[PDB]
C-alpha cells in the first residue's frame, strides 16, 4: 500500500568510475600529514650572501 | 528484406545449390534460438508502451532536452519522439524475431539521419534514448534475450549515429 | 642522414621586389641527400648558381648505414 | 496570432485579405493595449494564480495526489505546478497574440498522447485549467475576465 | 478464429490457402482440447479470479476507489467487477478462437473512446488485466500459462 | 592564512524555468490534502445488483 | 509561418520565460505599425493587377525574354510569369502585414531556386521584375509602407540571389 | 599496441611489414601470457599499490598537501589518488598492449596543459608514478618487474 | 571581418552615400566606448590564462563531462576543451575591441556547430561553459565592460545554440 | 623600445614609419620624463616592493617556502627574492624603453622551460609578480601606477 | 641493423626509445648467437646454394639461357651467378644485421633502373632468389629456416 | 650512421666479402655488450631530465655563467642551454645503444663548434657541463656503463673543443 514517489531529481546515485568519492574515505585512511604553517619572515633576508655563490 | 532463414536460402540460391552442411547447421542454430526469440517478442509486445515510457522517464525526461529550447518541448514534439521510440521498438522486435538487421536498415536507417538533420533532431539524445530502451527491455526479457535486444538496438544507434 | 650543405645565390629575374630578400637570394642551407638532386635542379632552373657545396653530414662512399 | 490566422485563411483561397479580415486586424491592433495589460495582470499573479489553482484542484480531485494518483508527493505536485505554469504561460501567449493557434502549436497538439504516455488523467488537467479560469476571472475585471476566459475555455475544450 | 484470418488473407491474395495456413489450422484443430479446457477452467473459476485481481488492482491503485474516483461508491466498484468479468469472458472467447479478432472487435477497437467518455483510467484497467493474468497463471497449469499469457499480453499492450 | 578547500561536488547548475525545482517548495507551500486508504475489499460486493442498473 | 506578434512569443518561450517589458514594448511597436501595415495591405490588394502590369511593362516587356524563343514567349508562359509576379506581390503583402519575413521563406522561397533552375527561368530577370514591383508599390503606398514592402521584397530577392 | 604503430609506420612508408617488425609482433604474441599475468596482478593489487605510492609521495613532498597547496583539501587528496588510479590503469593498458600506445593516447598527450590548467606540478605526479613503480616492483616478480619498471620509466620520463 | 567603424563605412558605401548624422553619431559612440574597450582588453589579456581556469572549474569540473565516458575525459579532450575556451575568450575580446560581431560570424561560428556535431562534443555543456566564462569575465572587467563582453559571449552561444 | 617596435613593424611592410606611428614616438619622447620618474620611483623602493611582494606571495602560497616546496631553506627564498628583483628590473627596463620587447628579450622567452627545469610553480611566480604590481600601484602615484601596470600586467600574462 | 632503425625511429620523435624498441634490442642481442650461426651456415655452403638456385632457375626459365637471352652465353651465365652470390651475401648481411636496411641500402634501391639499363627480366631474378631461399632452407635447420626465409622473401618481394 | 653492426657490414662489403673471423669476433663482442647496453639505456631513460638537472645545478647554476654577463643569462639562453644538454644526453644514449659515435657526429656534431664560436658560447663551460652529466650518468647506471657513456661524452667534448 504505497506509490513509489516519482523522482525527477536523480537521488541515490552510485559512485561510478571518475568520482573521487571512492578515494575520499581511503584518503581518510591515508590521512595525509599536512605540513605545518611555515614561519618565514621574508622581510629580513639580506639578499647579498643568502643567494648561493657556487 | 531478409532474415537468417532467408539469408541461408538466398545464399544457397545465388550459387544455385541445395542446403549444404553449413546452411544446415546455421538453420539448426537459428531453430535453437527459436522459442527464446518468440518468447522475448511476446514479452516485449506485452508491456509495449512500458519500455518506451520508462526509457523516456530515465534519460530524456526531466532535463534540458524536455525543457524549453530542447527539441522535446511542446506536446507535439513529445508525442513525435514517443512515436519515434515506438517505431524503434517495433522494428527492433521485428529484427529480433527475424534475427537479421535488414529490416532495420531497409525501414529505419535509409535517410533517417538526414531526415532528423532536416528537422534538426539531436542524434546523440536519440542515441541514449535507444540506450535506455536497451535496459528497459533487458529488465523484462532476461539476459540473453536482453543481450540480443542490446545488439540490435546498438545497430540501430550506429546506423543513426 | 648524409645531408649536404650548400651556399648559393639565386637572383630574381622576373619581378622587382620591394621587400628584403637576402634571406632567399644568397643563402647557406642544409639539404637532405635524397632531396639534393631536386633542389639543385630547381635552383639551376631559376637561374641560381650553386656557389659551393659539401657533405656536411655523413661519410662519402658508404655502401650501408645511410639512414 | 490573429494576423497569422488571417494570412493562412487568405492563402488557402489564394487571395488578398478581405476587408473583414483587414478591419478585424485593425480593431485588434487598436485594442491591443487592453490585451497586453490583461496579459501583464495574468503574469503578475502567476505564483498565486498557480497556488490557489492547484489548491482548489487538489481539493476537487485529490485522487491525482492520493495513493495511486499520478502526483503523490510534493515532487510530483511540483511537477503539476510546473505544467500548470506552462499552460498559464500558454494562455498568456494566446491573450497577447489574440488567436489560439500558438496554444495549438505549443500545448495542444498530441497532448492526449502526452497524458496517456504519462498516465495523467486529462480530465483532471481540464479541471485544473477550469480552476485557472475561475480564480483568474475572480482576480480581474468582468470584461477582461471574458477576454481571458475565451482562451482558458479553448484550452479546457482541447483538454476534454 | 485463425481459420477466418487465414481465409481473409487468402482471399486478399486471391489464392487458395498456402501450406503454412493449412498447418496452422491443423495444429489449431488438433489442439482444440487444451483451449476448451482453458475456457472451461476460466468459466468455472471466473468469479474468484476476477475478485482477487480486482482486490490486487485496488491494492496497487487505491485512488480508483477513493472518494472521488471512477470506482468510488459500491455501484462504481461493482461496475469495475463487471468490466473485469467482461474482459475475462472476452479472453475466454479468444482462447477458444485461436486469434485475437473477437477481443479486438468486442472490447478492444474503440475501447479508448469509451473509457475517455466514462473517464476511466485505462492504465488502471491495464494493471487490472495484468492482475487477471497473474491470477489465471496461478490457478492454471504451467504449460498453458504461455498460451493464456500470450492473449493477456496482447490485451494489455493494445489496451495499455 | 585562509585557504579555499574546493569540494568534490561540481558547482550546482543554475536552476532554469523548465525545471520544477523552483516549484518544489511551492508544492510544500501547497501541502495538498492526501486521501486515506480506502477500506473496501470487493469480496462482499455481489455483481447482480451492486452494479448500477438505471 | 511567424509574424511580429508571435515572433516575440517564440523568442520568449524558447527560454520558457513570460512576457517581460522588452516583449511588451515589441508588441506595442508592432501594434503601432499595424495602422500603416493594414492601410498598405488594403491599397496593395486594391491595385495588385495594375502594379504587376506596370512592373512587367518597365522591366520585362519588349526584351529578349518576350521575343520568340525567350522564356516570356509561348503565352502560357507569359501568364505563368504574371501569376508568379502576382504570387510574389501577394506573399510580400502577407509578410508585410505579418511583420516578419518567415512566410516568405516558408511558402515562397522554399524550393524556388531549383524550381527556376529546372525550368531554366532567368533568376536575375525575375529579381529585376521584383525590384520593379517594389518601386511601383513604393510609389503608390507611401514612404513607410513602401519601406516595409521593399524590405520584404528584397528579402525575397536575396533568397532568389 | 605494438602492431598498431607497426602498421602505421608501414603504411606511412607505403610498404608491407618488415621482417623486424614482424618478428617483434611474433615475440609479443608468443610472450603475451606474461603481459596478461601482469595485467591481472596490477588490477588485483590496485588499492595497496596506490595507497603506498600516495603515502610515500606525501611523505617525500608534503608541499602538495601543505597550506596553500593544490591538494590541501581532504577532497583534493582523493582527487590526486584518482589521478594515481588513472595512471595505474594507463600503465596496465600499456603493459597489456605490449606497447606504450595507450599510455600516450589516453593520459599523456597534453598532460602539461592539464596541469597548467589545474595547477598541479608535473614533477610531483612524476615522483608519484615513480613510487608506483617502486611498490609494483616490490609486489611483482623480478623478470615481470623488469618490464613493469621499464614501462613505468617510460611514463615517468616522457611525462617528466 | 569589420569593426564598428569599417562596418559603418561599408554600410554607407552600400548606398553610395556620405556619412550622414547617424554615421557620425555611431562613430562618436564607438570612439567614446574605445576607452572602456581598451582598458577591458588590457584587463582580460591580463588574466586570459587564469580566467578560463575558474570558468571551467565552476562549469565543467567533477561532473559527468570530465569522467571517463564523458566527452571531456582524456588529456586531448580536456586540452582541446580548455583551448576552445581560450579561443572563445580571445576572439570575443577581439570583437570587443572591434565592437562588432562580424569576426565571430566567419572566424568562430562559421562551421563550428557541425564541427562539434561531427566531433560529438556536448554543445549544451559548451553553452553553459561559455555562460560561466561570461560571469567570470564580468567579475574582472566590470559591469558595463562586463555587459559588452557578455553580449558577444551570448552571441557565440546563440551561434553555437 | 617603442622606436624599435615601430621600426620592425614598418619593416614588416617595407614602409617609412607612417605618421600614425611617428606621432606616437614623438609623444613618447616628449613624455619620457614621467616614465623616467617612474623608473627612479621603482628603482629606489625596489627592496621594499619586492620584500612585501614576497610577503604577500608567501601568505597566499606558503608551499614554496615550506620544507616540501621549492623555496625552502632560506637560500631558495633568497633566490625568489633575487628573481623578483630581476623581474622588477626588467619591468623598469620596459617602462623606460616604452614597450615590452626588452621584457621578452630578457626574461620571458623560454621562461617555462627555465622554471620546469627548476621545479618552480610558475603560477606562483605570476602571483608574486602580481603582488609586486599591487605594491608598486600603492607606491606609484595613480596614473604612473596605471602606466607601469601595462608592463607588470604583460609580465603577468606571459608568465602564465 | 635493427638497433640503427630503433635509434632512427626514436630520433624521429626526438625521444628515448620506447619499451618496445628496447625489448627489440634485448631480444636481438640475445638471439645474435643463433643469427650469426645461421649466417655462418649460409656463408660456408654459399657456393652450393647459389649454384643449385641458378640451375633450378635455368630449368624454370630456359628463355634466360636460350639464344638471344640476357644470360645466354657462358660469360653471361657467370655474371648472373655472380649476381646470385652478391644477393646471397646481402641476405647474410641482413641476417646478421637483424633488419632489412642493409639489403635495401645495397641491392634493393634503384635495382629496377639498374636492370632496365641491363635489360634484365627482374621477375626471373626474383624466381632465382626464391630458388636460393629453397636451397638454403633445404640444407639448414627448420627453425633457422624461418629467419633466413624472412629476409630472402623480403628480397624477393622488393625485387619481384 | 654506423653502429657496431653496420660498421662491420660496411667494412666487409667495401671489400665485397662475407663475414670473416674478425667480423665474427667483433659482432660477438657487441652481442655480449648488448645486455648492458639495453640496461644502461633504460637507466638513462628513467631519469632523463634528472641528470641534466643536477648537472646544471652542480656545474652551471650560481656562477658567472648564469650571472649577468654569462652566456646562459636570460630565460631564452637558459632554455637553449638546457635543450642543448638534453640533446647531448639523448645522443649519448643513442650512441651507447648503437655502439658507435657515427650518429654522434652525424646529427649533433654537425658544425656545432662553429655555431658555438659564432654565438660566443664558452667551450670550457660546455665541457664542464658535459662532465657533470658524465658522473651523474655513471652514478645512475654503474661503473662500466658510466665509462662507456663517458667515452661518447668525451667524443662530444673533443668535437666541441
Ligand atoms: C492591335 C491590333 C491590338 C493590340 C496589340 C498589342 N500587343 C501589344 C503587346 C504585346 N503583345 C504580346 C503578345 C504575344 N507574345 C507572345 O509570345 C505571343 C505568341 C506566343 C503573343 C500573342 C506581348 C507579349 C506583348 C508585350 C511584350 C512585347 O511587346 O514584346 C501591344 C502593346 C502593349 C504596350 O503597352 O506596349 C499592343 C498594342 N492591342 C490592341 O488593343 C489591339 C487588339
Ligand atoms: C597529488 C600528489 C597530485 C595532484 C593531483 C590532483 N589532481 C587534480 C585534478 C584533476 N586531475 C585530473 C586528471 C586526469 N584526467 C584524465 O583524463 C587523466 C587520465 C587520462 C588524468 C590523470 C583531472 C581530470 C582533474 C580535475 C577533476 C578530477 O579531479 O578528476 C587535483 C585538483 C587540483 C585543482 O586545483 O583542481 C589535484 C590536487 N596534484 C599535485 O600537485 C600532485 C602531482
Ligand atoms: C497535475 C495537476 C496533473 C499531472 C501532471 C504531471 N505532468 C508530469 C510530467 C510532465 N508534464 C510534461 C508536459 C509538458 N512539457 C512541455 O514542454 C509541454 C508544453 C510546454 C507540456 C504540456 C512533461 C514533458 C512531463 C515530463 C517531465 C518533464 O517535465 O520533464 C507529471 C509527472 C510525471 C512523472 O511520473 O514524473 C505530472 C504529475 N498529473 C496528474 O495526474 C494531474 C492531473
Ligand atoms: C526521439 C527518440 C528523439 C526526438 C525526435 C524527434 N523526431 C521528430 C520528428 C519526426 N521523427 C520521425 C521519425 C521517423 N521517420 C522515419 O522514416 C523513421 C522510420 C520509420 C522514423 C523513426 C518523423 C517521420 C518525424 C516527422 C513527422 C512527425 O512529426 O510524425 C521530432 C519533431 C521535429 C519537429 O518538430 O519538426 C522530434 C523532436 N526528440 C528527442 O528529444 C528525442 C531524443
Ligand atoms: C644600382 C645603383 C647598382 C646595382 C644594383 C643591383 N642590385 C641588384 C640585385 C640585388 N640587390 C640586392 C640587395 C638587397 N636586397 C635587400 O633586400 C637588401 C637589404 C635591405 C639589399 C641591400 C639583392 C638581394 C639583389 C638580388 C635579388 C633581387 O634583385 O631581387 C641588381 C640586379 C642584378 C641582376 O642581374 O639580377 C642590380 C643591377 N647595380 C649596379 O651596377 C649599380 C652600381
Ligand atoms: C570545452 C568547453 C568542450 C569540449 C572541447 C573539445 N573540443 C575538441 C575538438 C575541437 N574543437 C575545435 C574547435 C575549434 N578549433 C578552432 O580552431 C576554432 C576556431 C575559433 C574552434 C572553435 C575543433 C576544430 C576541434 C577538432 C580538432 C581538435 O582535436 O581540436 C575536443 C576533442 C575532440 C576529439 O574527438 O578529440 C574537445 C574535448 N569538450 C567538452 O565536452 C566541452 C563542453
Ligand atoms: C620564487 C617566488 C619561485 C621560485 C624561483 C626560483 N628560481 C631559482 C633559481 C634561478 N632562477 C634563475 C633565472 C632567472 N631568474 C630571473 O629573474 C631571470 C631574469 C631574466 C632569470 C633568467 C637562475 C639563474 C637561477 C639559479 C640557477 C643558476 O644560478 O643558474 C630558484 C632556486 C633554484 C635552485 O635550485 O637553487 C628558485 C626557488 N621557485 C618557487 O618555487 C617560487 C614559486
Ligand atoms: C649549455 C649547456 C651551454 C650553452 C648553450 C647555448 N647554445 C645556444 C645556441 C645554440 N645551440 C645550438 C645547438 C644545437 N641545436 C640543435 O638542434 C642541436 C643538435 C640536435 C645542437 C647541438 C644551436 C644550433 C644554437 C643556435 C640556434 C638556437 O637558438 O637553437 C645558446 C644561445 C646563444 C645565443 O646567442 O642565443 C646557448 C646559451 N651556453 C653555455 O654557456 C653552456 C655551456
Ligand atoms: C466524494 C464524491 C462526491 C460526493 C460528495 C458528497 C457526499 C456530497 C454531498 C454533500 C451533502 C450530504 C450535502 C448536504 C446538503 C444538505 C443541505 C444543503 C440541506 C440543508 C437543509 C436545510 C437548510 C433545511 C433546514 C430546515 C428547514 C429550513 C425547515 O423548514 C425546518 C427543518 C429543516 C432542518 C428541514 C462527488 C459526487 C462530488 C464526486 C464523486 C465522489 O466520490
Ligand atoms: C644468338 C645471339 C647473338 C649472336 C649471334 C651470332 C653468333 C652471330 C654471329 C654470326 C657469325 C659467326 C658471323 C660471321 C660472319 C663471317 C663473315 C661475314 C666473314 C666472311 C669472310 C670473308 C668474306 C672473307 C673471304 C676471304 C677473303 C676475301 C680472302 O681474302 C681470302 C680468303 C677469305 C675466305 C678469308 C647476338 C649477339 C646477336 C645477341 C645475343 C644472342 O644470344
Amino acid at each position: 500500500w504505497q506509490n513509489e514517489v516519482r523522482r525527477f531529481i536523480p537521488q541515490e546515485k552510485k559512485l561510478t568510475a571518475g568520482n573521487p568519492m571512492n578515494f575520499l574515505g581511503m584518503a581518510r585512511s591515508i590521512n595525509p600529514a599536512a605540513n605545518t604553517i611555515p614561519k618565514v619572515s621574508a622581510q629580513n633576508i639580506n639578499i647579498e650572501a643568502s643567494v648561493p655563490r657556487r | 528484406m531478409q532474415d537468417a532463414i532467408t539469408a541461408v536460402i538466398n545464399s544457397a540460391d545465388v550459387q544455385g545449390k541445395y542446403l549444404d552442411g553449413a546452411a544446415m547447421d546455421k538453420l539448426k542454430s537459428y531453430f535453437a534460438s527459436g522459442e527464446l526469440r518468440v518468447r522475448a517478442a511476446s514479452v516485449i509486445s506485452a508491456n509495449a508502451a512500458t519500455i518506451v515510457k520508462e526509457a523516456v522517464a530515465k534519460s530524456l525526461l526531466y532535463s534540458d532536452v524536455t525543457r524549453p529550447g530542447g527539441n522535446m518541448y511542446t506536446t507535439r514534439r513529445y508525442a513525435a519522439c514517443i512515436r519515434d521510440l515506438d517505431y524503434y521498438l517495433r522494428y527492433a522486435t521485428y529484427a529480433m524475431l527475424a534475427g537479421d538487421a535488414s529490416i532495420l536498415d531497409e525501414r529505419v536507417l535509409n535517410g533517417l539521419k538526414e531526415t532528423y538533420n532536416s528537422l534538426g533532431v539531436p542524434i546523440s539524445s536519440t542515441v541514449q534514448a535507444i540506450q535506455a530502451i536497451k535496459e528497459v527491455t533487458a529488465s523484462l526479457v532476461g539476459a540473453d534475450a536482453g543481450k540480443e535486444m542490446g545488439v540490435y538496438l546498438d545497430y540501430i544507434c550506429s546506423g543513426l549515429s | 642522414m648524409r645531408m649536404f650543405r650548400i651556399t648559393a645565390c639565386v637572383p630574381s629575374q622576373t619581378r622587382i621586389r620591394t621587400q628584403r630578400e637576402l634571406q632567399n637570394t644568397y643563402f647557406t642551407k642544409l639539404v637532405p641527400y635524397d632531396n639534393w638532386f631536386r633542389e639543385q635542379q630547381r635552383i639551376m632552373k631559376m637561374g641560381g648558381k650553386i656557389v659551393k657545396v659539401e657533405l656536411a653530414t655523413g661519410r662519402p662512399g658508404t655502401n650501408a648505414g645511410l639512414a | 496570432s490573429i494576423v497569422t490566422k488571417s494570412i493562412v485563411n487568405a492563402d488557402a483561397e489564394a487571395r488578398y485579405l478581405s476587408p473583414g479580415e483587414l478591419d478585424r486586424i485593425k480593431a485588434f491592433v487598436t485594442g491591443g493595449a487592453a490585451r497586453l495589460r490583461i496579459a501583464e495582470t495574468l503574469t503578475g499573479s502567476r505564483e498565486t494564480i498557480v497556488k490557489q489553482a492547484g489548491d482548489r484542484l487538489f481539493q476537487k480531485r485529490p485522487d491525482i495526489v492520493s495513493p495511486g494518483g499520478n502526483a503523490y508527493g510534493e515532487e510530483m505536485t511540483a511537477t503539476c505546478l510546473r505544467d500548470m505554469d506552462y499552460y498559464l504561460r500558454l494562455v498568456t501567449y494566446g491573450v497577447v497574440s489574440g488567436d489560439v493557434t500558438p496554444i495549438e502549436e505549443i500545448g495542444l497538439v498530441g497532448v492526449r498522447e502526452m497524458y496517456r504516455s504519462l498516465g495523467t488523467p486529462i480530465e483532471a488537467v481540464a479541471q485544473s485549467v477550469r480552476e485557472m479560469k475561475e480564480v483568474a476571472s475572480g482576480l480581474m475585471s468582468s470584461d477582461d475576465a471574458a477576454e481571458a476566459s475565451a482562451y482558458f475555455d479553448f484550452v479546457i475544450g482541447k483538454m476534454s
